[PDB]
């Protein structure tokens, strides 16, 4: 479990910035395209649950 | 003479599998009208049973290294390692692209390969690399290369999946070995090449070769 | 390589309109490394 | 001498000198060693 | 075990003082989709829970 948050947070901290995604920028939607594809909503909604 | 790939010449990519002890070479075809998803079309059997390869034809429309594509998605070559192509369908006229949806159960993290009706946007545009330590990027890609090409928007290699019970090609992080065979390169103002499609007429344009028109009782044979 | 490189710094300033002072600088010193690599294959080659 | 690309060719069979192809879940066991094989198409890659 | 102590030395150098450092972020991410195998057995793909 200590393992997969690690990589869980990890990843969420890869994530573009707020900013950069209003804005448009190519590079920051191609990198959370991939970090969603990697983890889908369902399952980090059920370890929350 | 060694031959190396142009934009604007029509080419098949083609992997290789293992079936049965049998080393089995399938081209990537696609229908385009109808149906936008890619499969694999057998060509090891040209032999006995002759391969449709009239939807397995592509164009290297366009060929930019990173950079020069980062610039144009903002806003004949030879072709080199390390840059992004822009292969379009020769039947439908349509790109091949890295869907975003996925058929498959086997792999979470793989993409359906299928067609898009434009050009516009990152999903259809693929970085080649080289194979094998044989070839360095920056260097001219020749025919009869191994090529491995990487999805720009997805970053996913274009993999042929052997996991279900048929061979089918997907955008997975698995690598798979593809080879660009070259169809035509440059061709002269008449001068009938193959593969093309056309009339057979008999005497001066007036008879031409034909089988019967639909529901006839000799069953178009 | 050199060639490549320099191609790359030229698309990442064709779409902005002037080039800033720290690229002008970096471009000075790649012709600089440019001219000499020149001019060594030319000292190869002459005599002939 | 380390110009010449050589094809090396079984003269009775035909056959061609090549790698295996190794199989994967074996480059975690740091086995860089490719097994060379006799077969009749090879690689692009052969020549030594 | 010996894998959460590496995910925390690279939590560190892409996320800085509560911001992501997209140039680090870009190329964490990058490496690690290029060896699959980083993510655990799960998140594998084909066979993969």
């Amino acid at each position: 479990m200590s393992f997969y948050a690690a990589l869980i947070d990890l990843l969420g901290r890869c994530a573009p910035e707020m900013h950069l995604i209003q804005a448009g920028k190519g590079e920051a939607l191609r990198i959370r395209a991939i970090l969603r594809s990697l983890v889908p909503l369902d399952d980090l909604v059920g370890i929350i649950s | 003479e060694v031959q190396f790939l142009r934009t604007d010449d029509e080419v098949v990519l083609q992997c290789s599998a293992t079936v049965l002890k049998e080393q089995l070479k399938l081209c990537l075809a696609a229908e385009g009208f109808g149906n936008r998803l890619c499969f694999l079309e057998p060509t090891s059997n040209a032999q006995n049973v002759p391969p449709d390869l009239a939807i397995c034809c592509f164009t290297l429309e366009q060929s930019l290294s990173v950079r020069a594509l980062q610039e144009m998605l903002a806003n004949h070559r030879t072709l080199l390692y390390g840059h992004a192509i822009l292969l379009r369908h020769a039947h439908s006229r349509m790109y091949l692209s890295c869907l975003t949806t996925s058929r498959s159960m086997t792999d979470k993290l793989a993409f359906d390969v299928g067609l898009q009706e434009d050009a516009t946007g990152e999903a259809c545009w693929w970085t080649m690399h080289p194979a094998s330590k044989q070839r360095s990027e920056g260097e001219k890609v020749r025919v009869g290369d191994d090529l491995i090409l990487v999805s720009v928007s997805s970053e996913r290699y274009l993999h042929l999946s052997t996991a279900s019970g048929e061979l089918q090609v997907d955008a997975s992080f698995m690598q798979t070995l593809w080879n660009m065979n070259p169809i035509c390169s440059c061709c002269e103002e008449g001068y009938v090449t193959g593969g093309h499609v056309l009339r057979l007429f008999h005497g001066h344009m007036d008879e031409c070769l034909t089988i019967s028109a639909a529901d006839s009782d000799d069953q178009r044979r | 390589r050199l060639q490549e490189s320099i191609s790359d710094f030229y698309w990442y300033y064709s779409g902005k309109d002037v080039i800033e002072e720290q690229g002008k600088r970096n471009f000075s010193k790649a012709m600089s490394v440019a001219k000499q690599v020149f001019n060594s294959l030319t000292e190869y080659i002459q005599g002939p | 001498y380390g110009e010449s690309l050589c094809f090396v060719q079984h003269v009775a069979s035909g056959l061609w000198l090549t790698y295996a192809a190794p199989d994967p879940k074996a480059l975690r066991l740091g086995v860089l060693k490719k097994k060379a094989i006799l077969h009749q198409e090879g690689h692009m890659d052969d020549a030594l | 075990c010996g894998g959460e102590r590496y995910l925390d030395f690279l939590r560190f150098a892409v996320f800085v003082n509560g911001e992501s450092v997209e140039e680090n972020a870009n190329v964490v991410v990058r490496l690690l989709i290029r060896k699959p195998e980083c993510f655990g057995p799960a998140l594998r793909g084909e066979g993969g829970s």
